[PDB]
């Protein structure tokens, strides 16, 4: 009788989080200033890639930004003055994740080869080269995102997140229970919680020390593709394959705002938030970006500048920037 | 600062005469899929798998680290110039599960410009799983060949030919010209094997020229 | 496994929640105090801008 | 949260009838193509049939042609698969499946295990 | 009067319809760099080849023709008169360079990408512009197409006329090179491309068909018919009347030579429209306009 009294279980959160419910936050920002239609021209287009770049991250200095192509091609560019700094070949061609390092030594990259490798590029001897491999998954790499310099987080497609350490090469804890890919993760200010996405349409809350589950949040219908996080630490906005993005908070444990809009049958694959945490991000699959306000679902502003999809997005820490990769192996940065 | 930014621009230009000399080899290596097995009908004639027929270097890359759901990772091959799907003829009915993964990746939203090779595979074993496969398929009972010809029984040809029209009929209903199917029949002969997917993403390239020039 | 997911489910219940009035004011003061220091929701002059 | 609860089925003799019922709530149903899906004792999961999401295209397994037919009422949410003429080769758990993305001409569907979207499944034996 | 009004609309009507149709590709080619590839390196030169013959000779033959005076000297026809043999061979050669790269896409396609980069495309149309340079500003800058004797040395640089009385060694050569070779070239190429895509619809009709799939032959005939057609529809005529008048005189007019010289300034008002039907060119028009 244990999935007899899960049912009482999973209906005894669902009637605590309507005793929570008062109201809708539409009904609470209904007097706020609106933002209007916002205007971002391209100002830089970094061409160096061969094939479809499918991650980029850019680095805490706001200055160099790392990406990612599918011919085997790690290039860590300078955004000021469109400048390959490095040019990094990788051992398999098919990588879907890349990571900056916030010391800015380090790089890592992984994909079908169910393998994270980190290349360390301020070295005094000579050129960049791969310092350690973390191969013990069994499934695809999807994530990876850096604590500190000995610690990473990566999600991979075999149902498990995993903290990783950087000396030794073994895996430190370990996070299980999504039952489906997971696609992506995201990571907190403080740096002592995580999110992270999958394709059973639920986000989960995790802890890095404790390596145990918070929450669980489940509001979509289909495959979580992306996700990111407020910057205060206390939410977190998620990009699904049925053209919505939905605002859940962590403290009220349910959804906040939805994101839609009638006309769009596209799926979201990149989700990031502005500094102020007003304007949502939030890259397509019929090539063009769209700029939702926060608060009100508005819609404020449309980027288009791309061919063939929109892969990956990032902001940087100062907020004075937007990055879009795309299928058609160009970067753009728009401001 | 002044030879701080010399020395930008001279890192810059080492860059770009590396770039430039890879690109060239990124354009003359063909990648290939193989969404089969490494069960050596195929696989151990021709991940990373590289021949080289005419001096023309082949990529083919059979993935099998990956567990079930494949709904995530078949998109990561839409820059790819065919895919080899190679299945055995010959329970629980594994040849309607090989039609629906056949029928997903041609209609699929990424793949629906790649054109797929399809081996027939386990043809030997085929000709004594024919004389003891017509309950799967009620219309294989009602079927006769029309005009092909050039095959040993008459039975087993019929049966061999039934599935080879079972891919067709979804290869031939959305295609739209940008993308065909080429079936064969293979049985541990795969020295000319190797060719068949030479004079196959031949005719790929070929075919995806002249429709961009509107002559077919 | 049947029951691992039932002892999971306890501890996703025995939390305490706060009010959504409450959850979201606390989301809405935060992009009021920080909407000075935005860039984007503020499009600043192209003398103080690195890539105009 | 996205639910496919099953229904009917049942211990009958071969030959009868049945009808199984798929009620679905989580999501909107008009967009998603459905499938049933059994799975034999001994044997792994087995494609059955689906249909379209108007109504349109129905498609079925050739072992199941004629007798099996599956229809949908998108105004109640409610996935059926009536079935006729049964046979002691036909005792299995069906399944009551979905495609992963809405507005979608193809399905990456059941797997060896953990498909996200699926159902309990109601015991059908003759 | 009908002949001079007539004239003077039907033909500044030409002059609309080439200095439009060759601009509306190249704010498209130049503008957004989604169609910026190899292959449309080829059909931009050949857009600034038609306008550049659609700006510069044109109108000043208009004006030529009706004011039955030319009005500019001598320090100008001659300009002139290499800005047109100029614009013309650099024409038709690019139809060429167009036609070979047609040509080596689908017979060798394993050593087209790795061959042809995108810049070793701007040698070729650099030989293209020096090898058109070559017969234009050369022999006549340097008077070395001859202008014969005395019918034709007192309407030299007199005034009030300056035509193009050639010799028999400049009015064959500089033919040929235009016109012949260029001919010799693309019939050769396309009756290669035509046994390429009759090839492939017969394999695609044998394995594929009695799935209701020679119908999709009047495709690739209908096509090849009317860039091979027009180019030769066109021009073919002028390179014609201009071998047979040096080889015997008085058999064509001053008014049948003009008027088949006009023919073939009407073949670069149909090139925006023939080598411009791409997918990625159509909603480039109309995203253009509108
Ligand atoms: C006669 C005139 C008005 C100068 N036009 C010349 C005509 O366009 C032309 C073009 C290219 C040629 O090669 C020739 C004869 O060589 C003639």
């Amino acid at each position: 009788q244990l999935r007899q009294e899960a049912e009482q279980l999973k209906n005894q959160i669902r009637d605590a989080r309507k005793a929570c419910a008062d109201a809708t936050l539409s009904q609470i920002t209904n007097n706020i200033d609106p933002v209007g239609r916002i205007q971002m021209r391209t100002r830089r287009t970094l061409r160096g890639h061969l094939a479809k770049i499918y991650a980029m991250h850019w680095g805490t200095d706001s200055r160099l930004l790392v990406s990612a192509s599918q011919d085997g091609k790690l290039i860590i560019w300078d955004s000021y003055t469109t400048n390959k700094v490095h040019a990094i070949p990788l051992r398999s061609s098919w990588v879907m994740t890349c990571a900056y390092a916030p010391s800015g030594n380090y790089v890592a990259c992984g994909g079908l080869d169910n393998i994270c490798s980190i290349y360390n590029l301020k070295t005094r001897e000579g050129n960049v080269r791969v310092s350690r491999e973390l191969a013990g998954h069994t499934g695809y790499l999807s994530c990876c995102r850096f604590l500190d310099d000995n610690q990473i987080v990566t999600s991979s497609g075999d149902t498990t997140c995993a903290l990783w350490d950087i000396e030794t090469g073994q895996q430190t804890t370990t996070f299980t229970g999504h039952t489906g890919d997971v696609m992506s993760l995201s990571l907190a200010p403080d740096t002592r919680l995580f999110v992270s996405g999958a394709c059973d349409a639920s986000a989960k809350l995790w802890d890095v020390r404790e390596g145990m589950c918070r929450q669980t949040f489940t509001g979509h219908e289909s495959d979580i593709n992306a996700i990111c996080f407020f910057p205060n630490g206390n939410a977190f906005a998620t990009g699904s394959d049925d053209a919505t993005c939905r605002l859940f908070d962590l403290r009220a444990d349910q959804e906040l705002m939805t994101y839609s809009h009638d006309n769009i049958i596209c799926g979201i694959t990149s989700v990031s938030f502005s500094k102020s945490g007003r304007l949502l991000l939030a890259g397509y699959d019929d090539f063009n970006c769209n700029v939702w306000d926060a608060l009100k679902a508005d819609r404020a502003g449309v980027l288009a500048g791309h061919d063939n999809r929109v892969s990956c997005l990032g902001v940087t820490d100062d907020g004075m920037a937007v990055a879009t990769g795309s299928w058609d192996s160009f970067l753009k940065i728009w401001n | 600062q002044r030879n701080e930014e010399k020395a930008q621009r001279e890192a810059n230009k080492k860059i770009e005469k590396q770039l430039q000399k890879d690109k060239q080899v990124y354009r003359a290596t063909h990648r290939l899929l193989l969404l089969g097995a490494g069960e050596s009908g195929k696989s151990t004639i021709v991940f990373e798998t590289k021949f080289q027929v005419d001096k023309v270097n082949f990529h083919m890359f059979d993935v099998g680290g990956q567990r079930d759901e494949r709904r995530k990772w078949i998109q990561c091959f839409n820059d790819v110039t065919a895919i080899i799907f190679v299945v055995a003829s010959s329970q629980t009915n594994r040849l309607q599960e090989a039609l629906n993964l056949f029928k997903s990746i041609w209609n699929n939203r990424w793949l629906r410009t790649i054109s797929v090779i399809l081996f027939l595979n386990k043809q030997d074993l085929l000709a004594e799983k024919v004389l003891a496969i017509e309950d799967y398929f009620p219309e294989f009972a009602r079927y006769t060949t029309p005009e092909d010809a050039t095959p040993e029984d008459p039975r087993v040809t019929r049966a061999k030919y039934f599935i080879r029209d079972e891919f067709l009929r979804i290869s031939t209903a959305s295609g739209d010209g940008r993308h065909y199917c080429y079936p064969h029949f293979t049985c541990a002969v795969d020295t000319e094997n190797i060719r068949r997917v030479f004079n196959d993403c031949r005719d790929i390239i070929q075919r995806m020229h002249l429709r961009q020039y509107e002559l077919l | 496994q049947a029951r691992k997911l039932v002892e999971q489910l306890k501890m996703e219940a025995n939390i305490d929640r706060i009010k959504v009035s409450k959850a979201a004011a606390d989301l809405m003061a935060y992009c009021e105090a920080h909407a000075k220091e935005d860039p984007l929701l503020t499009p600043v002059p192209a003398s103080e801008n690195p890539f105009r | 949260q996205v639910q496919l609860q099953e229904s009917g089925g049942g211990l009958v003799q071969p030959g009868g009838s049945l009808r199984l019922s798929c009620a679905a709530s989580g999501f909107t149903f008009s967009n998603y193509k459905m499938n049933w899906v059994r799975q034999a004792p001994g044997k792994g999961l087995e494609w059955v049939s689906d249909i379209s999401q108007s109504g349109a295209s129905i498609s079925y397994t050739g072992s199941v042609k004629g007798r099996f037919t599956i229809s949908r009422d998108n105004a109640k949410n409610t996935l059926y698969l009536q079935m006729n003429s049964l046979k002691p080769e036909d005792t299995a758990v069906y399944y009551c499946a979905r495609c992963p993305a809405p507005f979608t001409r193809d399905c990456f569907d059941v797997t060896s295990t953990t498909y996200a979207y699926r159902g309990q499944g109601t015991q059908v034996t003759v | 009067e009908v002949w001079v009004v007539g004239m003077g609309i039907v033909m500044s009507l030409i002059v609309l319809a080439i200095v439009f149709g060759n601009v509306l590709v190249i704010t498209a080619i130049a503008k957004f760099e989604r169609l910026q590839t190899v292959t449309n390196y080829f059909i931009t030169s050949l857009a600034v080849a038609d306008l550049v013959m659609g700006l510069a000779v044109v109108p000043f033959g208009a004006a030529h023709i009706l004011t039955k005076t030319w009005t500019f000297g001598n320090f100008w026809c001659e300009f002139w008169t290499s800005i047109d043999v100029l614009c013309v061979t650099a024409s038709i050669w690019t139809l060429v360079v167009i036609a070979v790269d047609r040509y080596f896409a689908i017979t060798s396609p394993f050593k087209y990408q790795s061959l042809l980069t995108k810049n070793k495309a701007r040698v070729i149309i650099l030989m293209v512009w020096i090898v058109s340079g070559l017969t234009s500003f050369l022999p006549i800058q340097m008077h070395w197409y001859r202008a014969t004797h005395q019918e034709a040395i007192n309407c030299y640089a007199e005034e009030t006329c300056c035509d193009f009385f050639t010799n028999q060694a400049y009015a064959i050569a500089s033919s040929i090179v235009s016109f012949y070779v260029p001919l010799v070239i693309m019939v050769f190429v396309y009756s290669r491309v035509f046994q390429e895509a009759k090839r492939q619809l017969q394999k695609i009709d044998k394995s594929e068909g009695r799935f209701h799939v020679a119908l999709k032959e009047h495709k690739a005939l209908k096509t090849l018919g009317i860039i091979m057609g027009t180019f030769t529809l066109a021009w073919l005529p002028f390179f014609i009347v201009n071998i047979v008048h040096v080889i015997q005189d008085n058999l064509i007019r001053k008014e049948v030579y003009i008027l088949l010289n006009w023919i073939g300034y009407v073949n670069s008002g149909f090139n925006p429209l023939i080598y411009s039907r791409s997918p990625d060119f159509r909603i480039a028009f109309q995203e253009l306009l509108c």
